[PDB]
């Protein structure tokens, strides 16, 4: 029909209502701080919780990208790639995630965040510098919503710059490509 | 009035318009005092006109000041200021500073006139009111008139300690105590009442410094001249020299002691202190209360855990109450506070080599005979034992235990040892 | 057209942080003449803004070769106030809005430091070291 | 000025109940992440589970939501000010003024439409009346079971007034003089039908 550039620029000028990106980080600032005061700052596993919070987001907003896109059930990993990469965020956050470091045979990929509205200014504290992750939501929501599309993926977060790492990258590693069920009539 | 405001402004922003245009001109402080004691000429006859008078003349003698150390090179105190390389003449009022005496006095004059003004501008400024008079205060000090200055000063003896302005502090706590120190008697002295001992407020001034300055380790100086001087018991709010935590919990340390291990950080002292006694209380819900204390201890220099015994134990919940330490003459305390629900516990830790008293319902009796037999686990050699049994009221007026026939007795105290002993017992009316 | 030295007070008086961008005794002057700036906010001698809803800036008042500029947030008490040089300022319009940019760009500064949404409730230890660490970010 | 969408903020900023539900559940669904299985369990069983645990549960999660949402409108505030520059002073005895600022930018910024129109008495305190009431315009159960809805959405009532509890903190008043409670008690007057029926009432105690 239309390249994916397109359809990611036609969607987001003309079809969908904007806020402030300050006050979604505002937001989310606050979940977070609120999850490290009332929790003994147990950074180890936060991390499962904010897994949990996101895992429960992405899978009931794939439901409204795909309202919106109207494309067919990705497959591969390039497509899932690109689709990713050039439509899914452009909706939502208004960003381009680059790509690279292709692993063997297309089975992974990660996501590089150039820019991350989830964290338009932290400074974590001394003792969270090599603990927290503060943007677990994402790839939570990213797994959700693969978990829908059909198709199970192991994904985390490999760097941050928030940590202090030079660029923020999510493996996004495929495990297998479970099958449409069929009804169990003998 | 509307007018003498914009005035104000009018001669303000012209001044700085002025000052600095007007720049490299050897003749400038000397056009602008005069420049400033003509303009002062119209305000003769309210709190806005005492306030821009006082303002006027502080510029005044803020240049004044300026031009007779760029011109005389002698510091006034400590305010330095820019060295321009451009030499500046204010030469032609040259007999209030031909002599570093009379020029105190004159500067001392015109602070104390500045501070008239502002005192008489009801109470809406008390800020430069406070800066000035410890600047007249500091001018004593380098006058070498310490009787006057320690009074003045006695005033604001704290005020910049608690209001977060560190730097006020030190100057000002630093130059009270050397005031204090060098004048060989200043033995009596009044803040506000009673006369306050010598003693006690060096040592209040000694111990602000020592948790206020923060050098790392040139503070030694402060630290042996409070060491090397100069009692009455004294009381602290500790925080701020010692901070402490709850390193894990009870345990056994001897035959028949409970103790709790804790580690505190000191920073307040850059050395080493004997302190003969410490004691922690942790007090019982019901109310009751015990010490935990560990005597003569060395506190290393820093963070060291050290364990603290206790004697008298009453097995339950406890909250802490109040931790404190006694050093030779003072007595820090940090009291916790109320309602933390962060309850620890003292279990009932058991030894074999221990002493204990066990009570318990008799093995062997009569058929309504009540009684109660008492132990003694390891009686062996004791010097001296003392045990008081006592029973608790339940209708919460009622005392349902009698020993003796007669009397309504609920106590008897031994004053000898045993190894087994038959307590007696009569029932009131019907307790299970 | 460096500042000599800048101080953030609050509502209620308490100095946030008096920072001095690096004489063992400067330190103590630059706060004596802050401790005299903080009073003028409460005083007649000078009408604030008290119209078209924008922080105005006024020069205070000027002691001992220290030119001292101060903003007073009408909205939430917030205070600053910061030095400059005798030495280093010729007095016209572009510096007075060059000095004017600086003091937006210092609020930018506290904002974000204060906005940070992991300060865990009030620790002054914290928010004094992330507001030097940006401090001397900029200044440097 | 950089954006973000609408649709994945109003989710986000449902989508506090359960997770206020569940935070609860770790202090007092298992599958593998990479190496350790986690557990995690659904948004409408939290909400359930809120709606019948227990009254003190259901209080704490109650003040849980309450600090979440003062955080927010606290934090949030700054923000404000900076930007839309409005003519407030830092503590104005004047409340008009501060609950038409609140009426006027901060919902505006925060849902896309202004607050509706407001009572006045004057004296003490006050009450903002709105209509439709943006991030649940689209919640519901069952034909029927009408009464169990409104008991079952209470919480959700909470984020806006820790939104204007915080707005007010760092604007003066602080958080032991002021008192707010939200309510239902709002009754449609002529507006046109919507799919959630009644508007929602903010009373705001200030003495
Ligand atoms: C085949 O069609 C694959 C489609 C790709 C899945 C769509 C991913 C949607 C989620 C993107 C991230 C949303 C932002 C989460 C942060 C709050």
């Amino acid at each position: 029909s239309r390249s994916l550039k397109a359809m990611g620029e036609e969607i987001w000028k003309n079809k969908t209502e904007k806020i402030n990106t300050e006050l979604f980080t505002l937001t989310y600032g606050s979940i977070v701080a609120q999850l490290c005061q009332d929790y003994e700052r147990d950074f180890n596993k936060v991390n499962d919780h904010l897994y949990s919070m996101g895992y429960n987001i992405g899978c009931r907003l794939i439901e409204d990208f795909l309202a919106r896109t109207a494309l067919p059930r990705c497959e591969n990993l390039v497509k899932t790639s690109e689709v990713l990469s050039k439509c899914a965020f452009k909706i939502f956050l208004n960003i381009t995630p680059n790509i690279t470091n292709w692993s063997h045979n297309k089975d992974t990929f990660s996501l590089i965040l150039d820019e991350n509205p989830l964290a338009d200014f932290v400074e974590l504290p001394m003792d969270a510098m090599k603990s927290l992750w503060y943007s677990n939501i994402l790839c939570g929501v990213l797994k959700g919503s693969l978990e829908m599309v059909q198709l199970d993926c192991d994904v985390w977060f490999v760097s941050d710059i928030l940590r202090g790492d030079s660029q923020t990258e999510i493996k996004v590693k495929l495990n297998r490509i479970l099958k449409d069920e069929i009804p169990i009539g003998e | 009035l509307t007018a003498f405001v914009g005035a104000f402004q009018l001669i303000k922003n012209f001044i700085e318009s002025i000052s600095i245009e007007y720049r490299k001109s050897v003749r400038l402080l000397e056009f602008k005092h005069y420049f400033i004691t003509s303009m002062l000429s119209y305000f003769e006859f309210n709190p806005l006109l005492c306030e821009i008078k006082a303002e006027l003349l502080m510029l005044k003698r803020d240049n004044w000041v300026q031009g007779v150390m760029a011109t005389s090179g002698y510091r006034l105190m400590d305010k330095n200021y820019p060295n321009s390389d451009v030499k500046y003449k204010f030469d032609l009022l040259k007999e209030t500073f031909v002599d570093e005496t009379v020029f105190q006095e004159n500067f001392l004059t015109l602070t104390k006139e500045i501070l008239s003004l502002f005192n008489k501008c009801e109470g809406k400024r008390q800020r430069i009111v406070d800066i000035l008079s410890i600047e007249i205060g500091l001018l004593y000090y380098q006058g070498k008139k310490y009787e006057e200055a320690v009074s003045l000063f006695l005033s604001c003896y704290e005020y910049y300690t608690q209001t977060n302005w560190n730097s006020i502090g030190l100057k000002i706590l630093q130059v009270f105590i050397d005031s204090l120190s060098h004048c060989p008697k200043l033995d009596v002295l009044q803040i506000d009442g009673e006369s306050v001992s010598a003693s006690a407020v060096l040592t209040n001034a000694f111990l602000n410094i020592l948790k206020l300055c923060k050098d790392n380790d040139s503070k030694e100086i402060w630290w042996k001249k409070f060491m090397d001087l100069q009692n009455i018991h004294l009381m602290y709010p500790l925080d701020g020299l010692f901070e402490v935590t709850l390193n894990s919990k009870v345990h056994l340390a001897r035959a028949n002691v409970s103790a709790i291990e804790v580690n505190l950080k000191s920073y307040g002292f850059p050395e080493d202190i004997s302190t003969k006694t410490m004691r922690l209380s942790l007090k019982n819900m019901g109310g009751d209360v015990i010490v935990f204390g560990a005597s003569d201890f060395l506190l290393k220099k820093g963070e060291n855990k050290l364990i603290l015994e206790c004697r008298d134990i009453m097995y339950g919940e406890f909250s802490l109450l109040s931790f404190e330490i006694i050093v030779e003459g003072i007595t820090f305390v940090k009291e916790f506070p109320e309602n933390q629900d962060e309850f620890i516990v003292v279990p009932e830790i058991y030894c074999k080599e221990s002493t204990k008293v066990l009570v318990k319902q008799a093995h062997n009796l009569n058929l309504g005979e009540y009684a109660l037999e008492l132990k003694s686990v390891q009686s062996d050699a004791l010097e001296s034992l003392q045990v008081e049994v006592e029973v608790q009221k339940n209708n919460m007026k009622n005392l349902p235990v009698s020993f003796s026939m007669d009397e309504i007795q609920a106590r008897k105290r031994y004053n000898t040892p045993f190894e087994n002993v038959r307590l007696e017992y009569y029932l009131l009316d019907q307790i299970t | 057209l460096r500042p000599c030295f800048v101080s953030l007070i609050d509502e209620s008086d308490k100095p946030i942080l008096i920072y001095v961008p690096n004489e063992m005794n400067d330190v103590l002057k630059y706060n004596v003449l802050s401790n005299i700036s903080l009073d003028y906010f409460e005083s007649a001698l000078v009408e604030w803004h008290s119209l078209d809803s924008k922080p105005l800036l006024k020069s205070i008042f000027q002691l001992e070769g220290v030119s001292v500029f101060a903003m007073l947030i009408k909205q939430t008490g917030l205070k600053i106030v910061i030095g400059f040089e005798q030495k280093s300022l010729s007095g016209a319009d572009d510096e007075f809005e060059a000095i004017n940019q600086i003091f937006e760009t210092v609020r930018k500064i506290y904002i974000r430091v204060k906005c940070n949404p992991l300060l865990v409730s009030g620790d002054e230890k914290s928010i004094i070291k992330s507001l030097e660490r940006k401090f001397d970010e900029l200044f440097i | 000025l950089p954006k973000v969408s609408q649709s994945v903020y109003q989710m986000l900023l449902n989508e506090m109940v359960p997770l206020a539900m569940g935070i609860e559940r770790q202090i007092s669904r298992l599958k593998i992440e990479e190496h350790h299985t986690v557990d995690i369990i659904r948004s409408h069983n939290l909400i359930h589970e809120l709606y019948k645990a227990d009254e003190e549960e259901k209080e704490k999660v109650l003040a849980r939501l309450r600090n979440i949402g003062f955080q927010i409108g606290l934090k949030l505030s700054e923000l404000l000010i900076f930007s839309n520059n409005p003519n407030l002073k830092f503590k104005e005895m004047d409340l008009l003024l501060i609950m038409k600022f609140i009426c006027r930018d901060v919902w505006k910024q925060i849902f896309g439409k202004q607050i509706d129109n407001l009572k006045t008495n004057h004296r003490g305190t006050f009450y903002l009346l709105d209509y439709d009431y943006r991030p649940i315009q689209s919640f519901s159960l069952e034909e029927d079971a009408k009464n169990e809805e409104l008991k079952m959405i209470e919480p959700f009532l909470e984020i806006p007034v820790g939104i204007i509890r915080g707005v007010l903190s760092s604007l003066g008043y602080s958080s032991e003089e002021v008192i707010c409670l939200a309510s239902f008690i709002d009754r449609p007057t002529d507006r046109p039908k919507t799919a959630f029926p009644k508007g929602v009432s903010f009373h705001v105690q200030v003495t």
